[PDB]
């Protein structure tokens, strides 16, 4: 009985990796060994964004990528212009602990979560000329970590309790729940098509969840750690994962298969949050050791350092023409780079 | 939301007024307030301007040095001190709320205006006065004096519509957004010194006077306005 | 800049007043962070005093907050890293488990992100342990073999009125901990032990004194005197 | 001989000065330090102080090696003026470090709520008004004139007067920030004193207060005491005599040389800053 | 080597 | 558990899979045909720099 099926787990498990590894028949630094380099790129502080009083702990740019929403554990969901350095709104959050942010893509609502298990949703451009909160959408047992919007109804929070869920914001309550990961969901990201997002948990392992059907895909595993953030490739068959293992690692959709792992002998601290480029070429990154270092894409060379930060770099963003990076560390300034 | 404004009344010339008015449904202490007459027989035109925080205040060129604006935010009031006022001074005056931030959308309300009776700037021209005018699309041009194009790339132009016996509403602000419940009929596209409004499918209840606003710098300025009629 | 920009930076500057407002009323009160296991009487030693909840109090009119967050905390625990303090309350009468309490004060005090957090310890049910060690049934030494050669510290001097055998016991117990926080500490945070009991109402001062001895080391590393 | 060794001198204590102020102001300016009470009381020191000495110190050169003044009438008013402006701002700034201390070590929480930055800014502002109030005359105390055939800018001060603000503002100057200094840091290190980690700190901590204090006295003793000599005994004039003036004007200079040095440049985290801004 | 300008800079024009 | 885990490992055996080179060629494709649209990777002037 048990031993029948532990014997036809491990002939399944070993028939997909015979399948995953007959599929590795180049590798893509072998690809594009013949493409030039991007080269030493500099980029400085062209604004700082200065008004948080306590370490910022997520970030979201807004749609228009003027304006950018900041959450940090001081209580505040300060949104910024970016161009000018103006505040736009300041709202003060009922839990202090917060430790994710989202800008709803039509611009009308924020989200905040943190340790409150609570995904708190703020309606900005109504009436009354004030923000309040719209929805306090609660069923998530352990911490919050990472939300982001679908549209002005539905959201999806990944929380501590090993479990990502889909929530209609005006049900209140969760309309798809996505179960199977180990460890701490601790990021989330998307796809330009909004039908697919893939999660790190720290079982030191990614996910691609379905939000229609809610059944997983695929599983993810080459890193030694837990994934301590995870951006995805602006394609929509890729996307790159960055763990404690001061690695990051670019898979893929398609082919079901790790391609490179980022890493250098001088960093070993961990990596808190990765972001692509708009075209896709160049791979931000924000390590542990107070600074940032940039990686190409398809050579896996640091091609620069953004060594602005006092403390180590929380967030990372990208505007959506990528005109800008926007790195939030724990000093309580986030910094626009260009 | 609610403005009642209560002062006015016939008041012999060179005597002083006071003109209090309150606000209920909003958070009164963010909003910016403006004071706006308009003559009997004339148009629109501004009057003062106090800041959120009462930390800029602004005065009309006809009015400095004889009128006096504050606000208090725990009360929820707006107090507006007229001294040694004009013959031409009896008009029906207006509190209108604006917010100022990225995106907002100023002049969106307009308090209920009393009545007073009595016993360079960026000159704005519409051509039209009065259109005979439902089912037709309408056109209003108004002009500026200036271009009305900062270095930001924000056009700052409003258009007010006034309903016969009633207060305006904020309708386009910089000449492209359209606030909140106003219909898709509406449009508005041009460029500095020369600005469009087009309505499609005019019905009943759609007439009224169309008033242009330039807020590139003070004092503000209104037009002349364009009258639809049947 | 046009009116509506300069209206704009207006309004962030009440906006960033508000903020600093804010702040300054905020910064005036010391966060701390409550730790322990189950069968440890951190619901009863914060009743005493009295997802996440939180208890408020005051003494000397300096407010604390400590919060308590209701496994496998590498990961939230980043959140209190700005606090002033940990409180780390034990079962010192249990013996099963305590080797796992040691193991957890391993776990918090090597933190890579509590690197200069300084930590509160209570050796928690002390009249249950006196009661223990009086009844004999159960041996220390059974759990830890070294309990036979250790032997009373010099210049304890505990307290007027306690057998010998709890106060060998008790400082064993506390002596492990220390050893733990002492293997690598750096000089960068410290832990401060304690002995609470379960009636003991003199649990606010302890921590008021602690808080203000960090607060002490914070400011002599901020006017470069260390 | 001497004349080859004071300008190389005077050269020495004015790089390392303005280096180590350089390296300290830029730490604290853009080193991620934020505002705050210590940061303004150290920052405060460190710029006025010590930056406007070694910047002063080249014109005291010009006078002991040129053999004559060279920058005419508003100069030398004007840099007189500021030496002991920034004089007695500097001792005034040590006085205001050492309460600060003081009430960040005696009561670490209540002062919290004393010791904001805005009363930091008070204090320094208070601070630069008695440094202003009491350097006033200097402005008018140097006077340019013409000596035998060339030209030279000295006291021209009735020597009753000149006495008197000689009196004054050694009194001010040296006597009430050395008492203030001495008091604090003896009641702190009494404080202090009522685990091997806790001693070695508590010991580091005394040996940085004792440094502090032994360089405030014993710097601008030397100027001090020669010119009360001068004022109130036989002072000879003899090569000897200028070597003390030589050696007077370099510890002079040498407070403000090594206050960098000691009340920042030495501790690890002023250090992390500086490596943070490079 | 005391020359006249420093001289007379510590003592005064009165007596140099 | 055991029936949840052999279920979802069943479900994850049949499915159409796509050589690594040819990933890898679409994703370089991709990578090259938008280089020009990136203003991070192609630095932008100060004059069109909105910041």
């Amino acid at each position: 009985e048990l031993d029948q099926l532990r014997q036809e787990a491990e002939q399944l498990k070993n028939q997909i990796r015979d399948a995953r590894k007959a599929c590795a028949d180049a590798t893509l630094s072998q690809i594009t060994n013949n493409i030039d380099p991007v080269g030493r790129i500099q980029m400085r502080t062209r604004r700082t964004l200065r008004g948080h009083l306590a370490k910022i702990y997520a970030m979201h740019w807004g749609t228009d990528s003027r304006l950018l929403v900041s959450a940090s554990q001081d209580g505040k969901l300060i949104i910024w212009d970016s161009y000018t350095t103006n505040k736009v709104h300041a709202i003060p959050l009922r839990s202090s602990w917060v430790m994710t942010c989202a800008y709803a893509p039509s611009g009308n609502y924020v989200a905040c979560g943190g340790l409150d298990n609570i995904c708190s949703i703020y309606n900005l451009k109504t009436r009354e000329g004030n923000v309040r909160v719209s929805r306090e959408l609660a069923g998530h047992t352990g911490y919050l970590s990472c939300c982001r919007f679908l549209d002005d109804n539905q959201i999806v929070t990944s929380s501590g309790d090993t479990t990502c869920a889909l929530w209609d914001i005006e049900t209140g309550q969760q309309t798809t729940t996505f179960t199977g990961h180990t460890g701490d969901v601790m990021s989330l990201s998307l796809a330009p098509d909004t039908r697919l997002f893939v999660s790190g948990a720290c079982d030191a392992s990614a996910k691609l969840w379905d939000v229609r059907e809610g059944m997983c895909r695929q599983t993810f595993t080459g890193h030694e750690s837990d994934i301590n953030a995870i951006c995805f490739f602006p394609n929509g068959n890729a996307f790159a994962t960055g763990s404690d293992d001061a690695t990051c690692r670019l898979f893929d959709l398609r082919a079901d298969q790790e391609l490179m792992t980022y890493s250098h002998d001088n960093i070993i601290c961990g990596i808190t949050s990765v972001s692509f480029s708009k075209s896709g070429r160049l791979l931000l990154a924000g390590y542990d050791d107070f600074n940032c270092n940039v990686w190409d894409a398809l050579k896996a060379d640091r091609a620069g350092v953004l060594a602005g930060h006092d403390n180590r770099v929380s967030c990372l963003g990208v505007t959506d023409d990528g005109m800008a990076v926007a790195t939030g560390s724990w000093d309580s300034f986030l910094k626009i780079w260009n | 939301v609610q403005l009642v404004e209560s002062g006015g009344g016939l008041v012999q010339p060179g005597g002083s007024r006071k003109l209090s008015c309150s606000a209920s449904g909003f958070a009164f202490s963010s909003f910016g307030m403006h004071w706006v007459r308009q003559a009997p027989e004339k148009g629109l035109e501004w009057v003062a301007y106090i800041s959120s925080g009462s930390g800029t205040i602004y005065y009309a060129d006809t009015v400095k040095g004889r009128f006096t604006i504050s606000r208090d935010d725990p009360k929820n009031t707006l107090f507006l001190q007229m001294t040694s006022l004009r013959s031409e001074d009896t008009a029906m005056y207006y509190c209108v709320r604006s917010i100022y931030y990225y995106g907002s959308s100023p002049f969106d309300f307009w308090g209920q205006g009393t009545t007073l009776t009595v016993s360079s700037d960026i000159v704005m021209t519409q051509a039209t006065s009065s259109v005979p005018v439902p089912g037709e699309s309408v056109s209003i041009s108004c002009r500026s004096s200036k271009s009305l194009l900062h270095s930001n790339g924000n056009t700052y132009l409003y258009w007010f519509l006034q309903r016969p016996g009633q207060s305006p509403q904020l309708l386009i602000y910089r000449m492209s957004n359209l606030a909140s419940g106003v219909p898709d009929r509406f449009s508005g596209s041009g460029s500095g010194t020369a600005f469009t409004l087009t309505i499609s499918r005019l019905e009943a209840e759609d007439v009224g006077v169309y008033y242009c606003m330039q807020h590139l710098e003070y004092p503000l300025t209104f037009g002349a306005g364009t009258k639809l009629e049947l | 800049v046009s009116a509506e920009d300069k209206a704009a930076a207006e309004r962030s500057k009440m906006i960033d007043k508000n903020l600093r407002e804010d702040g300054e009323k905020a910064r005036r009160t010391l966060r701390l962070l409550l730790l322990g296991a189950d069968n440890s009487g951190k619901s009863t030693i914060v009743k005493q005093m009295r997802g996440i909840f939180e208890t408020k109090f005051q003494v000397d009119k300096v407010n604390f907050h400590m919060f308590d967050v209701g496994d496998e905390r590498r990961k939230w625990i980043q959140c209190f890293n700005d606090v002033t303090a940990i409180i780390f309350v034990v079962d010192s009468s249990d013996y099963n488990r305590l080797q796992e309490a040691l193991n957890d004060f391993k776990s918090i005090w090597n933190n890579r992100w509590l690197r200069t957090i300084s930590v509160i310890l209570f050796l928690n049910k002390q009249d249950l342990l006196a009661e223990k060690v009086l009844a004999g049934k159960s041996k220390i030494e059974d759990y830890f073999p070294e309990f036979a050669r250790y032997t009373t510290p010099e210049a304890a001097t505990p307290e007027p009125g306690d057998d010998p055998r709890v106060t060998r016991a008790k400082y064993f117990i506390r002596k492990e901990f220390v050893d733990i926080s002492t293997a690598s500490g750096d000089g960068r945070h410290i832990c401060y032990p304690h002995f609470t009991c379960a009636v003991d109402t003199e649990n606010a001062r302890r921590i008021f004194n602690d808080c203000k001895d960090i607060i002490l080391q914070m400011n002599l590393r901020e006017y470069n005197l260390v | 001989p001497e004349a080859v060794i004071v300008p190389l001198l005077f050269a020495l204590i004015f790089l390392v000065g303005t280096v180590g102020n350089t390296l300290v102001l830029a730490v604290l300016l853009r080193g991620g330090q934020a505002v705050s009470t210590t940061n303004l009381f150290i920052l405060n020191l460190g710029v006025a102080d010590l930056c406007f000495i070694l910047c002063c110190v080249p014109f005291q050169a010009t006078i002991y090696t040129l053999d004559g003044w060279v920058f005419g009438s508003l100069l030398c008013k004007a840099v007189h003026f500021l030496i002991f402006l920034t004089m007695h701002a500097s001792s005034f700034t040590l006085a205001a470090v050492s309460l600060d201390r003081y009430l960040a070590i005696r009561y670490p929480l209540h002062s919290r709520e004393l010791r904001t930055p805005r009363n930091a800014l008070a204090a320094i502002g208070l601070i630069w008004g008695l440094s202003l109030l009491f350097s006033g005359p200097y402005l008018s105390y140097y006077q340019q004139s013409q000596l035998a055939n060339l030209t030279v800018c000295h006291p021209a001060w009735s020597a009753p007067r000149r006495r008197a603000m000689d009196i004054c503002t050694f009194v001010f100057s040296y006597l009430l920030p050395v008492l203030v200094l001495g008091l604090t840091y003896a009641r702190t290190l009494r404080y202090l004193w009522r685990g091997s980690g806790a001693r070695r700190a508590k010991r580091k901590v005394t040996r940085m207060i004792l440094i502090v204090a032994a360089l405030f006295c014993l710097c601008w003793m030397p100027h001090h005491a020669l010119i009360l000599c001068v004022w109130f005994g036989q002072f000879p004039l003899t090569r000897a005599t200028y070597a003390l003036r030589i050696l007077s004007h370099l510890v002079s200079y040498a407070n403000s040389c090594v206050n960098p040095i000691v009340y920042a440049l030495v501790s690890k985290h002023f250090r992390k800053g500086f490596r943070t801004i490079c | 080597g005391w020359t006249l300008n420093s001289a007379g800079y510590l003592l005064g024009p009165h007596a140099v | 558990q055991a029936r949840k885990l052999v279920e979802q490992l069943k479900m994850e055996a049949n499915i159409d899979r796509i050589k690594v080179s040819k990933a890898a060629a679409d994703l370089m494709a991709y990578c090259e045909a938008h280089a020009k649209e990136d203003p991070l990777l192609t630095p932008v002037p100060a004059s069109e720099n909105p910041f």
